């Protein structure tokens, strides 16, 4: 995941 | 472990949830494109990461967008217009696009990784979204035949995020947009969702008898959504  | 709550920012979808949306549970919203079901998720992931006394649970989120339809740009005004700082909210949310139903399923388990990495911190993950959670299946598991196989792998990946909502004490929030009812659903609870006139939107508890059986009623706006 990424962060935003 | 103790269930936590999560305040949608409207006290009447609230009420009929009972505070808010429940860790350690799953739950749908469905309805027809333009119900405001992803409003509710981007709402959700802000009201999150407040503080217990306000709503929420000091917590990230985890957020599987299957339709490329995650907005950075909405996180940024909800945040805003609730005394929030938008960039320390954005930082927070931890998103994947999902390319394919079976890509999906694989980003459950890569999930539990970044679950058990904020585990300890002040921030541990409180929400997972995974929107939209059928469509997917839906294009995928199409046909004579598909009934059967599309429900079976459904059942299986809303198994598997069970397992996250209930070993991590996490709210697990999907949607699922439906058009116009005989299919088998493993959610813990279904909430209808309907669009009113202009920015008003029409919630209902489906199948449970056992809590609250009027309707909620809410705005979107720049707070997400409010009564």
């Amino acid at each position: 995941f990424a962060t935003a | 472990a103790t269930i936590g709550r999560i305040s949608t920012g409207s006290k009447s979808l609230d009420k009929l949830l009972g505070g808010g949306i429940e860790t350690q549970a799953i739950t749908e919203v469905f309805g027809e494109f333009g119900s405001g079901k992803t409003q509710l998720a981007h709402t959700l992931a802000v009201m999150v990461q407040l503080p217990p006394e306000e709503g929420g649970l000091n917590g990230s989120v985890i957020w599987i967008d299957t339709e490329n339809t995650f907005r950075p740009e909405r996180i940024r005004e909800i945040a805003q217009n609730r005394g929030l700082d938008p960039d320390e909210v954005l930082k927070h949310i931890y998103v994947a696009r999902a390319f394919n139903s079976n890509h999906q399923m694989l980003l459950v388990q890569q999930a539990e990784d970044k679950i058990k990495e904020l585990l300890n911190t002040d921030r541990p993950v409180k929400l997972l979204i995974v929107d939209s959670l059928t469509s997917h299946f839906r294009s995928e598991y199409i046909g004579r035949g598909a009934l059967a196989e599309r429900q079976q792998k459904l059942a299986k990946h809303l198994a598997d995020l069970h397992r996250l909502a209930n070993l991590y004490d996490i709210a697990v929030f999907v949607t699922n947009q439906v058009q116009a009812h005989i299919l088998a659903h493993s959610a813990t609870l279904r909430v209808y969702l309907r669009k009113g006139k202009g920015g008003k939107r029409i919630a209902r508890l489906i199948d449970a008898p056992h809590l609250p059986e009027g309707e909620a009623v809410f705005s979107i706006t720049e707070k997400g959504i409010e009564d």
